């Protein structure tokens, strides 16, 4: 359970990176598809898998979006994120495995840009944040 | 492993522009503080708190004890295995470290050296230090072959 | 999250091996010990590691119990545990690593002892229980 | 790997006495009923609700696959790394199967080898059984060295 702290620090972390926040997207499912290449299975649709081709570039914004959304739904992240989870779990079969991959890639994104906001504290209170992410979008697969 | 000029380059690159000291103190207190239960297996350090982690004088030097220990890595590149024997040993039989913990101290270690080399650390520079700590990983858990 | 399902089949589970409950957490700590030695570090107080040494006996009762106190608290396993939790994670520091390690021996130590309950449906819900039950004991960690 | 004469006894014994279409067939639709995301890993062996994946024949020929995979390392237990290296490049290289995955099939052998064997399945003959598991899902990931 993320405490007060957490969702004030994850809240404000997420304001701060809102102009950059597409970019981060793209940038960050580009650091995932080429640093652990196992999740390029998923995608095999796309030609060009670099960042700021025009797939990674719309697909990162959606990601973004998602976080947005469990952003706003941080009280209860199990009801906020049912839908996704339920469409990762079967429309898509993604591994749950990867959802902690992603995470890592978007703090190491976020991290090369945003590098004062990466103490170890609020570092702590991020991951948390994306832990309970991952755990909320495997509600869903049994 | 097979490893490319690009990604050899990239590693001792990366290497050469971290002090030791400093990421090492850095990566092990992060780890500490992010993921605290990995302070049971340094009972024997003193002061842990996360001020109290920041301060604490043999962490940051176990933290430059790791960065020197991936640093003999960085400097045999295609014998990590034989390199790392007896950390392995170490860190089974005698530490009985859990080995997600090595993935945890790994993924500490890239978030602290992303804030530090900032643009410069790419997705294929990341990818080429992550194969690089997956190889230190396999090499530092308890070996069957 | 547990549906209503798997809570009827851990506690009808539950109900059939009350005769042997003792025994079945005495052994299953047996068999962790043996099992995955890196768990020794915990108990390195005990003399005798085997299922039928004093030690292992009492404390299996008191694991099951834990347990039992678990079966009770099956809607809300996160606020039922709390005290366990903070006991792991703060007077004892145990990995956390560890909670799906013993998960896994009492579910061994069961199939030897009750099979027929083993039906793939069965053991879904078995180690979906085990599984919030290490997520309960985890929460207080960070 | 260095195998005791008990540990060494016990795997044979373990493996003589298994029903591998039986068991890998069990083994295999249990993995894919507790753990339902692993079925994305299978995607054209038809249909796979808990009664279909009960019913399905190829499901269970494959079952039977991996038990033999497993007896071939019984039959060269000092040699297991040697044994699988065309398996691992296929489950990674190929399948790219998260290793996660041999852990979550293993667990699902052990219970149903528990189920069979009975009181048998001792914790010393468990600890014999999940060394070798350890030392083949080892020699089935990836290899970096
Ligand atoms: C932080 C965790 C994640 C979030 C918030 C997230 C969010 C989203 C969203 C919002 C969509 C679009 C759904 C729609 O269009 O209705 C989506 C689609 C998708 N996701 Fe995820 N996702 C995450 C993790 C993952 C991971 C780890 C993988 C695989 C490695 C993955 C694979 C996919 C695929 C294949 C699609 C469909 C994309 C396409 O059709 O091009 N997702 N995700
Ligand atoms: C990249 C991963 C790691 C590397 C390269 C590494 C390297 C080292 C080295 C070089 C030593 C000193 C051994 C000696 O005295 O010769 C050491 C000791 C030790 N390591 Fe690690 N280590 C790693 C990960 C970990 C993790 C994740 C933990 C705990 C969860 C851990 C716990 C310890 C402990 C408790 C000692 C004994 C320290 C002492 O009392 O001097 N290590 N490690
Ligand atoms: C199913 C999960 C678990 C449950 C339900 C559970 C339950 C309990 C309970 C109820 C106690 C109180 C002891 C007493 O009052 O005498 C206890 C103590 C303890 N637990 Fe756990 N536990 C679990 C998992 C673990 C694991 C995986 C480990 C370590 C590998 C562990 C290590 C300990 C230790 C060292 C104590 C103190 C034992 C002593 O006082 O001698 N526990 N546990
Ligand atoms: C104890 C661990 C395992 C062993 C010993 C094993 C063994 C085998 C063997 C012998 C084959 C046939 C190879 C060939 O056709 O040349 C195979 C294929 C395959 N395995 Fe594994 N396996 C194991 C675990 C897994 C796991 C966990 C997964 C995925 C969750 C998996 C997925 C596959 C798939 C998708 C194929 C190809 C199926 C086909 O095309 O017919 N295996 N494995």
């Amino acid at each position: 359970s993320l405490s007060s702290k957490d969702k004030d620090a994850v809240k404000a972390l997420w304001g701060k990176i809102a102009d950059k926040a597409e970019e981060i997207g793209a940038d960050a499912l580009g650091r995932m598809l080429a640093v652990y290449p196992q999740t390029k299975t998923y995608f095999s649709h796309w030609k060009d898998l670099s960042p700021g081709s025009a797939p990674v570039n719309k697909h990162g914004k959606t990601i973004m979006g998602g976080l947005v959304d469990a952003v706003a739904s941080i009280d209860d992240l199990n009801a906020g994120l049912l839908a996704l989870s339920e469409l990762h779990a079967f429309t898509l079969r993604v591994d749950p495995a990867n959802f902690k991959i992603l995470s890592h890639c978007i703090l190491v994104q976020l991290a090369v840009k945003f590098p004062k906001d990466f103490t170890p504290e609020v570092h702590l209170s991020y991951d948390k944040f994306f832990s309970a992410v991952a755990r909320a979008l495997a509600e869903k697969y049994r | 492993v097979v490893w490319t000029d690009f990604e050899r380059a990239t590693i001792a690159d990366i290497f050469s522009k971290l002090d030791y000291e400093a990421v090492g103190g850095a990566t092990l207190a992060r780890c500490l503080i992010v993921y605290p239960w990995t302070q049971r297996y340094f009972g024997n350090f003193g002061n842990l708190n996360a001020a109290a982690i920041m301060g604490n004088p043999m962490i940051a030097k176990h933290g430059t004890t790791i960065l020197h220990g991936l640093d003999r890595a960085v400097k045999n590149m295609d014998n990590i295995k034989a390199t790392y024997a007896e950390l392995s040993v170490l860190h089974s039989e005698k530490l009985h470290v859990d080995p997600d913990n090595f993935k945890l101290l790994s993924d500490c270690l890239t978030i602290v050296v992303a804030a530090q080399l900032g643009k410069a650390f790419s997705g294929e520079v990341q990818a080429a230090f992550q194969k690089f700590l997956s190889v230190v990983v396999s090499a530092l858990g308890k070996q069957y072959h």
